[PDB]
């Protein structure tokens, strides 16, 4: 989407988060903003001694290169259960004689 | 918890927004080197501003950070490279006077203005003034009486200011821990911590010096040669056994000798490798010459590049109201940002130097997914030499006339290319010997082995016996050589120079025998080197995370310089030094003076 997203003066809207003490399980979603503690002073909520702010905005702009342009990522899972199994899928006709 | 892990995140974060704030800074100088207006110096100064307030923040509060429990050798330059106390040790207004004696001293450089006698209004600027009257004038008096203007109106005004500083450099030398400011810039080589590969502050003294040498007769044929050569210009006024005279080298600081081309060539009825009107006549300009080097690029492999080049760099000068420096620079914008400045123009010394350029864009592509603080050579002195490579390889008359520059029934000569052999010793040859004499020379200097009293007097011994320059005018303590130089105006180490000069044959060579040439070192191209391409893309795709000397070992196998490949070079440009000089006086005597 470096067509669209990328705006001039930098689109400082959405984040990434790069620093986690540890990974996550599969398909769930973690909205902490609570500030990583890299160091054993604690860090009292607030940026400081070893204390940084998880996420950080994108800041993109038209001249970045393809590597690092936007990207709309959609993933689409499926799930089958002990349900009669609605969505099922286009099934073609003919004409009658 | 350990401190390796603190650490880790604290140089993640610094990687982070210090890319960022770099993305921006370069964006606006990228603004501003095309277009001339004030909110774009405002800019340009407040987001350094921010620049060098954050940098500064993250270096003291990492100064507490040390070394001796922090692993993995690579955060180890991340930290040496992070602290960087540099003169912040001593008091703010310390600084202070630091910094303006520092301003005084680069505008008295710069509004160094030579004023002619007897009329106190066409002073001259030496941008245009003597810089076309050297290289089109051969006026003995006007030359001596503008360098000895150069050298006393300029030189006297800051000699005790050049005194001064050169203490304050030393005292903030060593209060860094340094035994003087030599070593304080030769830390930049400093190389420890892996066996077998470590590179000590002393070796390059030693080595630098052999080399030196080793090479000196190729200088003494030199030499013999423009001395002989003026002779036949100017009998009256060069002694067949005394040293040439200063003004008389080819430049002010004897730093080339391109100019005195024109007079010291001896088949001049045979004109030098010229195709610029042949461009003119298929109307190429700078797409074309670009798209041509592009695929020149892609010929050893290389991978092409991005729309961003395109239509982000522009390459043309824009005349009319917007105003844009014309001297090209390939810019690095960060993070996927590359772009290059040039002004076309019509010369074959542009296409060189464009393909300079782009091989530097090259150059700084290949450490882009580096850290930030390691997107550098592995030294210094690789960049303007891989810049230029390609260039000097290109430059053999097989790849112009492979691809339509040069016709085919243009048969090659011995004349033209012994002419330009000539041309180089003139250009690249010529630069090492004020190369090692200014630089030695302040090794010296700043070492505390020079009195303060005989310095001048101490400037002029080595002068009269290794470059063997004389001066037209005694000089006594009141001038001031090297206040005359620009290089050192703005306090750079001149050894840059030296390096790509010695690197660069070493590089042609090492990547002639990886495309199995054969026959005479200058007759080598790297047109369809693909295996020796990517085996460069490994070697650029380093960066600064190893000694350079794992970078020399990787390029040929070697953990010290080499200067065989220089020889082997000029070995046809050395017999035939030798062949004209059998007729002439070897040598030179350090006695006479043309002012007697
Ligand atoms: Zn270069």
């Amino acid at each position: 989407s470096n067509k669209l997203d990328s705006k001039v003066s930098g689109n400082y809207n959405y984040l990434y988060r790069l620093f986690r003490k540890s990974n996550l399980k599969p398909f769930e979603r973690d909205i902490s903003t609570e500030i990583y503690q890299a160091g054993n002073k604690p860090c009292n909520g607030v940026a400081g001694f070893n204390c940084y702010f998880p996420l950080r905005s994108y800041s993109f702009r038209p001249t970045y290169g393809v590597g690092h342009q936007p990207y709309r990522v959609v993933v689409l899972s499926f799930e089958l259960l002990h349900a009669p199994a609605t969505v099922c899928g286009p099934k073609k006709s003919t004409n009658l004689v | 918890s350990t401190i390796e892990e603190q650490a880790k995140t604290f140089l993640d974060k610094f990687n982070h927004e210090a890319e960022d704030l770099f993305y921006q800074s370069s964006l606006a100088s990228w603004n501003y080197n095309t277009n001339i207006t004030e909110e774009n110096v405002q800019n340009m100064n407040n987001a350094g501003d921010k620049w060098s307030a954050f940098l500064k923040e993250q270096s003291t509060l990492a100064q507490m950070y040390p070394l001796q429990e922090i692993q993995n050798l690579t955060v180890k330059l991340q930290l040496q490279a992070l602290q960087q106390n540099g003169s912040s040790v001593l008091s703010e207004d310390k600084s202070k006077r630091l910094n303006t004696i520092l301003n005084t001293m680069s505008t008295i450089y710069s509004t160094g203005k030579v004023c002619n006698p007897d009329n106190p209004q066409e002073c001259l600027l030496l941008e245009p003034g003597l810089n076309e009257i050297m290289a089109n004038s051969l006026d003995y008096n006007e030359r001596l009486w503008a360098w000895e203007s150069w050298r006393s109106e300029v030189g006297k005004q800051l000699r005790p200011l050049y005194e001064e500083y050169v203490v304050l450099k030393n005292e903030m030398a060593r209060a860094n821990h340094y035994e003087d400011y030599g070593d304080y810039w030769r830390g930049d080589y400093e190389v420890n911590g892996v066996d077998g590969y470590d590179y000590s502050r002393g070796q390059l003294i030693e080595d630098v010096e052999h080399t030196f040498e080793e090479i000196k007769p190729l200088y003494e044929h030199l030499h013999a040669y423009v001395r002989a050569k003026l002779m036949n210009a100017y009998p009256s006024y060069i002694s067949p056994i005394g040293c040439l005279p200063a003004h008389l080298l080819g430049d002010m600081w004897g730093r080339f000798w391109t100019n005195l081309y024109s007079l010291t060539v001896p088949f001049g009825q045979k004109p030098n490798i010229d195709v610029t009107d042949a461009m003119v006549d298929q109307a190429w300009d700078a797409q074309r010459i670009f798209k041509e080097a592009e695929k020149f690029f892609v010929s050893v492999g290389l991978p092409n590049m991005t729309q961003g080049f395109w239509e982000n760099s522009m390459l043309t000068d824009p005349g009319n109201v917007q105003k844009a420096v014309c001297h090209p620079t390939a810019w690095d914008l960060g993070k996927g940002d590359f772009r290059i400045l040039m002004c076309t123009k019509v010369t074959m010394d542009d296409f060189l130097t464009a393909h300079h350029e782009m091989g530097h864009i090259q150059y700084d592509m290949a450490y882009a997914a580096q850290p930030f603080l390691l997107r550098n050579g592995a030294n210094e002195g690789f960049h303007e030499a891989v810049g230029e490579i390609m260039s000097l390889s290109a430059a053999t008359p097989k790849h112009l006339k492979s691809i339509g520059l040069l016709s085919p029934d243009f048969q090659e000569d011995n004349e033209t290319e012994i002419n330009f052999l000539l041309k180089q010793a003139l250009t690249i040859v010529g630069t090492l010997p004020f190369t090692y004499m200014l630089e030695k020379w302040r090794w010296m200097v700043f070492k505390g082995e020079i009195p303060k009293d005989q310095w001048m007097k101490k400037w002029w011994e080595m002068k009269r016996e290794i470059v063997g320059v004389v001066e037209p005018v005694p000089h006594d303590e009141t001038y001031c050589d090297p206040a005359s130089l620009f290089h050192v105006s703005n306090d750079y180490s001149f050894i840059r120079y030296y390096t790509r000069t010695l690197y660069q044959f070493q590089f042609q060579e090492a990547l002639c025998q990886a495309a199995k040439h054969e026959g005479p070192l200058h007759k080598c191209d790297i047109s369809n080197s693909t295996e020796a391409g990517q085996k460069l893309f490994n070697m650029l795709r380093l960066g600064k995370s190893e000694p350079w000397t794992l970078a020399l070992e990787n390029v040929v196998g070697a953990k010290n310089m080499n200067v065989r490949p220089l020889l082997n070079y000029f070995e046809p440009l050395f017999t035939w030094l030798k062949d004209q000089n059998k007729n002439s006086f070897v040598g030179w005597s350090t006695d006479w003076s043309p002012y007697a």
